[PDB]
């Protein structure tokens, strides 16, 4: 969670 | 406070390694991500990776793949990028920074902290003190000196001992196609005073412990 | 993709200047606006499109419409003056797998200029080689374009007339205690090539206009 990364907006990482 | 602080600049060899460090502090180390972005003054800035210091999984920009290594060391909570060998391009200011999660309602990333960045010069150039030329004048006159062929940055100059700071501009050094630098100080004065004050520019470049006194006449 | 941006933009003070940013995928990224002074650190200015970080003024806004953002400055001032970059990334899991690759563009950004003065006209000082260096075999000539507003300047030299390029070296421009701009130029040759010919000339091109200055040898 603290890891992830926000691309835009719908696509999410980690 | 929240800060990361990096290591100083260094003046390294082409096919000399490197390692860089940037140090952080005011947050949790391991549980944002750290980046390095690089300055080449004048052109862009350019991304080179990402790592996130729990567990060091990385990002390489596809073009420092294979040239260029970053670590993480959680005790001393201490990023660093090093170079196995470097080369003239690998030259520029290093950026480190912190990726912030901005947990919004809906979330995104960002690059909030930045460290003050290190400045790497990659070149064969020697240190070495300048040559010194006259530039003379030929209701106001320029006279001025050439600065020529120093290694590495910075000269300075003051005219008359530190007597004439009025009229004088210092221009900024380019970097010849050698590897070395010139630049020029210009005094603008008055054509009269000129047969009459005298003027001389001193040039001390520290790198090459080197002190230069050029008195500037007129031509004929 | 790449980002693009506008390598220079200009404002007259107190008014708005719009700062774009094209890319092939913004249409559905994230974009990020920083700020740096010439010497400093870059500053976050923008991300998520439009969210302010805190201590960012309301004067700033952020927008993007289709695959261009747009970084909005109203209220402008010399305090603005420095560099832009519109930042956003990009992910693809392998083919083969191995997971999803991420990476992270940056525009190569946008100088802005805030018009705090009149236009002005280049001082040229052109400088010949000296005895002294022409002594020591070698021979430099000296442009010197000083106090020209705003603050761009194409540089060119006639051997002769035609145009010369090799061993010419330009500083990128900078400002003044007075508040114009300055750069210098430069010319290597050898004292034969100084000597042969008739005249050398240092050709600056300001704004839409141009000016030369000339030397021939002693």
């Amino acid at each position: 969670t603290r890891k992830s990364i926000r691309i835009g907006p719908g696509q999410a990482f980690y | 406070e929240v800060q990361l602080v990096e290591s100083g600049g260094e003046v390294k060899q082409p096919g000399q390694s490197l390692k860089i460090s940037c140090k952080s502090s005011g947050y949790n180390f391991l549980d944002s991500w750290i980046g390095w972005v690089r300055q080449i003054p004048g052109k862009g800035l350019e991304w080179i990776g990402i790592i996130y210091p729990d567990d060091s999984d990385a990002h390489y920009s596809p073009s420092f793949e294979g040239q260029v290594t970053m670590s993480v060391d959680k005790s001393i909570s201490t990023a660093y990028l090093q170079w196995t060998t470097l080369q003239a391009s690998d030259t520029g200011k290093y950026f480190c920074t912190r990726l912030y999660l901005f947990e919004g309602a809906q979330s995104s990333n960002a690059f909030d902290l930045w460290g003050q960045g290190t400045m790497i010069l990659v070149s064969s150039g020697t240190t070495k003190g300048p040559s010194v030329f006259p530039l003379a004048p030929s209701g106001t006159a320029a006279l001025g000196c050439l600065v020529k062929d120093y290694f590495p940055e910075p000269v300075t100059v003051s005219w008359n001992s530190g007597a004439l700071t009025s009229g004088v501009h210092t221009f900024p050094a380019v970097l010849q196609s050698s590897g070395l630098y010139s630049l020029s100080s210009v005094v603008t004065v008055p054509s009269s005073s000129l047969g009459t004050q005298t003027y001389i520019c001193n040039v001390n470049h520290k790198p090459s412990n080197t002190k230069v006194d050029k008195k500037v006449e007129p031509k004929s | 993709y790449l980002l693009t941006q506008p390598p220079s933009v200009s404002v007259s003070p107190g008014q708005t200047a719009s700062i774009s940013c094209s890319g092939d995928k913004l249409d559905d990224k994230y974009v990020s606006w920083y700020y740096q002074r010439p010497g400093q650190s870059p500053v976050l200015l923008m991300y998520q499109d439009f969210k302010r970080p805190s201590g960012i003024p309301e004067r700033l806004s952020g927008s993007k419409s289709g695959k261009t953002a747009t970084l909005t400055i109203s209220g402008t001032q010399s305090l603005d003056e420095g560099d832009y970059y519109c930042q956003a990334w990009d992910a693809s899991t392998g083919v083969s797998g191995g997971g999803t690759k991420l990476t992270v563009l940056f525009g190569e950004g946008t100088r802005l200029t805030v018009l705090a003065q009149p236009k002005a006209a280049p001082s040229v000082t052109l400088f010949p080689p000296s005895s002294e260096e022409l002594q020591a075999n070698k021979a430099t000539l000296v442009c010197l374009i000083s106090d020209f507003y705003p603050g761009a300047v194409t540089v060119a030299w006639k051997a002769d007339s035609s145009p010369v390029k090799a061993g010419v070296e330009t500083t990128t421009p900078s400002k003044q205690s007075n508040n114009k701009y300055a750069a210098s130029s430069y010319l290597s040759l050898t004292p034969e090539q100084w000597k042969s010919h008739k005249s050398y000339s240092c050709q600056v091109t300001h704004e839409g206009s141009t000016v030369e200055k000339t030397v021939a040898p002693t």
